[PDB]
């Protein structure tokens, strides 16, 4: 995909501004994901124990 | 003086506030030197240089700074904490004046790993805020607490690389024009690199796929050997370290929760003797 | 490499490590077995999606071992968007909704569960052994401030003694 | 009109606020969920533009109301802030339209992309106020439990900021004259160091940098990669982890 929106001027144009934008997006919303996902399944396992 | 006027000048907050603004105004600045070293804008040229001046000003600053600490304790500082590596690293940063004055670096100057020490020194003499340097607090004893465990992924790293060194052997050294992952396996040390790319767990199935161009020998040994060893080893070894880091921050929790017990038993035995106090009197 | 293996079979704190993570055989054994199950369950079906109409998608949903293979990396992060360019040719749309309900189901399943199982098990074990290493150093503490008192009671009584025969 | 409008003001604020807005901002997003489905554009791109732009008028209607309205204590609102800097590209890129004429280039140009996200994080606020009811209790808890530990998760990602720009300081000057054409500048170094840091393709970038004559680069960075990845998702994992765990010690 990276390579499919790249060369959109070769220096700048949206290619910086777009491709942080969901960048940042992409990076924050995996970590969250997946920080969630293990926070879920270590509370239910905390149940488990209890 | 000496002494004296060391104590003064790191007590003065105007020569805190200058050192700071220069530290953040050489860390800003030096990396857009490298950008542009061209007649693109011969208005500005005069200036960049200058500015490339100004940073060997701010050296010159990094000197006059080791001898305000030449104004301490002196020989004693020769061996000391981390004050001792970012007087090495302000060494080092004064270095490449030397090597450009009498080097001649037309050669491997290695300025750059120099440069990259004292960004780094920069980056870290910040005035690191509490927040910053809790965290670090943990960090650093969690790796205290890293003993046993990093030797053990390195030696099952070591016996699994060697393992995997000639069991695939007869992709690299095979016959076949058409191929692009050949390199990945033939050395000891390439080795050692694809089987911490498998660790990373990164195209693992375009790497299986590479690989199955070898001649399909019923896949009963090799390829449930990289899989599994793969699997087992990102798994365990992930799942290993994040279960120990957990577990720090549990008994960093515990050690807290169990200091503000106590610290609050004694103030009920503080209150209860203030009033036996009260009464005796 | 056995034969290293043989050697690292010393190291006695590595041995605590080892029992200190044994008891978890089962459990790893049991979230294997469950994962087995899965690509079972999702190798038929794939077979069932892609190979029995045999109209290509030969060798990724086809022959039984390159299937289980495919079905490990998607699984993984690792060749779902190369599997997907080649599986969305085959005249199937819904082929991708059911790679990506795939996905989240077998991936996030496995290594969140993986990992909040080995967490848990590693915190409570740790747990025990840590009270119990204080425990001793508490009845350790005990014993000295014992053997404390009986000698302070044995000199009292010694000068007492002492006092009245002379 | 002093005190005795602000009171005014204040209770048909809540009376005209709870009737008014509510409607007109549900007909705003409708509107917009119609207009960005790239399908029904072409089944309109007349009707779309003639409500975009009627519903931008009713929303500076609602910042000439809240302009009139108390002030500061609006102010004081971060989502209000939000609102009056809305309201300030809506009629700057309103009055750009108006105006016509002009000299610089349009026909969908990067301006207008720009007016295009613009209508988008309106559209994200009208969301927002919609919401004012019914957002549930489950997950409002769930969110306020995330949200408890800030200052440990702004620390993280502050030591990555640092970590990543001193790799990308450190990549960018060892790879001067080495075909650099992949991170020739300052965004297209970073971007590397992102896919660097989000395992992407590095396997590759290792057998591409093989073809070249430089080879104690692909330790060095390799090395960088499994530190810096190690470090933060086991630093970010435990701490939110932990940070749900006292909530779950609690009722």
């Amino acid at each position: 995909i990276y390579t499919d929106f790249q060369m959109d001027e070769r220096e700048y144009a949206m290619e910086v501004g777009g491709a942080i934008y969901f960048a940042v997006f992409i990076t924050l919303g995996a970590f969250i994901g997946l920080n969630l996902f293990v926070v879920v399944v270590t509370t239910n396992l905390e149940q488990m124990m209890k | 003086p000496l002494s004296l006027w060391a104590g003064w000048v790191l007590d003065s907050s105007v020569f805190s506030k200058f050192i700071i603004s220069l530290i953040f105004l050489n860390t800003f600045v030096l990396m857009v030197e490298i950008e542009l070293m061209e007649s693109t804008n011969t208005a500005l040229w005069p200036v960049k240089l200058a500015l490339e001046v100004a940073d060997w000003f701010i050296l010159l600053s990094f000197i006059v700074e080791i001898l305000l600490m030449w104004l301490a304790s002196f020989s004693l500082f020769w061996k000391d904490a981390w004050n001792v590596f970012d007087f090495f690293v302000t060494l080092l940063s004064l270095l490449p004046e030397l090597v450009v004055l009498l080097g001649v670096p037309a050669h491997s100057v290695w300025l750059q790993l120099l440069r990259v020490c004292r960004v780094l020194r920069s980056l870290k003499l910040f005035a690191r805020f509490r927040q910053i340097k809790v965290i670090l607090l943990a960090l650093v004893r969690a790796l205290k607490s890293m003993t046993f465990l990093l030797m053990l992924l390195l030696i099952f790293f070591y016996i699994f690389a060697v393992t995997g060194v000639y069991f695939f052997r007869e992709y690299s050294r095979s016959t076949i024009e058409g191929l692009e992952y050949n390199m990945f396996f033939s050395d000891l040390l390439n080795s050692l690199v694809t089987v911490f790319i498998l660790f990373t767990l990164d195209h693992w199935y375009a790497v299986l796929q590479d690989i199955w161009k070898v001649p399909e020998s019923s896949r009963v040994f090799s390829s449930i050997y990289v899989i599994l060893w793969l699997l087992l080893g990102s798994i365990i070894f992930r799942n290993i370290i994040v279960a120990m880091m957990v577990t720090n921050f549990q008994n960093i929790r515990s050690e807290l929760s169990e200091e503000m017990s106590h610290l609050e038993v004694q103030y009920k035995a503080d209150m209860f003797k203030q009033q036996i106090i009260q009464r005796r009197q | 490499s056995l034969r290293i293996l043989k050697l690292i079979s010393y190291s006695r704190g590595i041995r605590t490590l080892i029992i200190a993570v044994g008891e978890t055989v089962y459990t790893v054994a049991s979230v294997l077995t469950l994962l087995f199950l899965l690509m079972f369950v999702f190798a038929i079906l794939g077979f069932c999606l892609f190979g029995v109409t045999d109209r290509g998608d030969l060798e990724n949903w086809g022959n039984l071992a390159s299937a289980f293979f495919t079905l490990f990396s998607l699984a993984t992060v690792d060749g779902w968007t190369d599997l997907q360019e080649e599986l969305d040719k085959r005249k199937f749309t819904v082929s991708r909704a059911f790679t990506i309900l795939f996905i989240l189901l077998a991936s996030f399943i496995f290594l969140n569960m993986f990992v909040g199982v080995m967490i848990m098990h590693t915190e409570d074990s740790m747990k025990k052994f840590e009270r119990d290493l204080t425990l001793e150093r508490n009845l350790a503490i005990m014993e000295e401030k014992q053997i404390i008192l009986k000698r302070q009671q044995e000199e009292v009584n010694r000068l007492m003694n002492t006092q009245k025969s002379g | 009109l002093l005190g005795l409008q602000q009171m005014i003001l204040s209770l048909t604020q809540s009376l005209g606020f709870e009737t008014f807005i509510f409607i007109v901002v549900c007909l705003n997003t409708v509107i917009l969920v119609a207009q960005t489905f790239t399908e029904l554009e072409i089944r309109g791109e007349w009707y779309f533009m003639v409500l975009d732009s009627i519903f931008l008028s009713i929303y500076v209607l609602e910042a000439v109301l809240k302009l009139i309205a108390l002030g500061l204590e609006y102010f004081y609102d971060p989502w209000n802030n939000l609102d009056f800097f809305i309201m300030v590209m809506a009629v700057l890129d309103f009055v750009l339209l108006q105006i016509n004429s002009l000299s610089y280039s349009f026909y969908n140009h990067s301006l207008f992309r720009i007016l295009k996200v613009f209508k988008s994080m309106r559209a994200l606020r009208a969301i927002r106020v919609l919401r004012r009811l019914s957002i549930l209790t489950s997950l409002h808890e769930v969110a306020g439990t995330l949200s408890g530990s800030l200052p440990s998760i702004t620390a993280i990602l502050t030591l990555m900021f640092t970590c990543l720009f001193l790799f990308s300081v450190v990549l960018r000057a060892l790879f001067q004259d080495s075909d650099p054409k992949r991170f020739q500048n300052i965004f297209t170094t970073l971007f590397t160091l992102f896919t660097m840091l989000t395992l992407d393709d590095w396997s590759l970038i290792y057998i591409d940098n093989r073809a070249q004559g430089a080879w104690y680069i692909i330790p060095i960075l390799m090395i960088y990669i499994v530190i810096q990845y190690f470090i933060f998702l086991n630093l970010v994992i435990a701490v939110l982890v932990d940070n749900f765990q006292m909530a779950l010690l609690k009722g």
